[PDB]
Order: structure tokens, then C-alpha cells, then sequence
């Protein structure tokens, strides 16, 4: 149930990172996930390469 | 006596091989240029 448990590089283990002030905007992870999924879907619909 | 004259499928359109070999192609192409 620890929603905000992350890798604490300073402590060297696992701990709550909101106490470490390690935060990022949502439209970084969301954008990365969306764009990566779209790119993977685009690549999966490819079955040949042609040299011009 | 002794004394005498004596005394099909031509169209290939290669697909990926050029991509695989472009490293060596450019390796030779730089020196050729």
C-alpha cells in the first residue's frame, strides 16, 4: 500500500521519497508512456524494408 | 662406291542486406571519396 515508495539513492535502499522531495509533473510519465506505446504500435505494423 | 654425296527472378529489390552492410559500404566510401 505504500504508494510513494521509491529508490532512495542517498539512503541506499527503499524509503518514502516524498520526504526526499523527489517529485516530477504527471505530464512527463504520462507523455512518455503515451509516446512510447504509440511508437511501439507503429513499429509493430511493419513487415518489410525497401531500398530506394 | 663409298665416295658419293656422303663424302529467373532477376528482379530482386534487396530489402535489408544493404542496411546490414552499410557500415562496410561507408567504410569504403569515405576512403573512395
Amino acid at each position: 500500500g505504500e504508494k510513494t515508495a521509491g529508490i532512495n539513492v542517498r539512503k541506499g535502499g527503499i524509503s518514502n521519497i516524498l520526504e526526499e522531495l523527489v517529485v516530477q509533473p504527471l505530464l512527463v510519465s504520462v507523455s512518455a508512456l503515451t509516446l512510447a506505446t504509440e511508437t511501439v504500435r507503429s513499429i509493430l505494423k511493419i513487415d518489410d524494408v525497401v531500398n530506394t | 662406291s663409298s665416295s658419293e654425296d656422303e663424302d529467373a527472378g532477376e528482379g530482386i529489390s534487396v530489402n535489408t542486406g544493404p542496411k546490414g552492410v552499410i557500415n562496410d559500404w561507408r567504410r569504403f566510401k569515405q576512403l573512395e571519396t
